[PDB]
């Protein structure tokens, strides 16, 4: 029988360069 | 709220809920909220508490 309602919830060749990234 | 529900205020408000629910249209939340509280209060044997 004992209960309340309360608080604290949270819902109620190749030498070339190219192309790097 | 230093109270639990009466069995039989709830049941009755749910009987009214039920009717009333025709003319006024009424939230089936608080019906069901309720059908489910009056099945907590349950015994198999002596059906209702």
């Amino acid at each position: 029988c004992p209960q309340l309602q309360q608080y604290e919830m949270h819902g109620p060749e190749t030498v070339r360069k190219y192309f790097p990234e | 709220g230093r109270n639990q529900g009466n069995t039989w205020l709830t049941a009755f408000v749910l009987k009214t809920f039920a009717q009333a629910r025709a003319y006024i249209f009424i939230d089936e939340a608080h019906i069901t909220q309720a059908l489910i509280w009056l099945s907590q209060r349950q015994k198999d044997n002596g059906c209702f508490r």
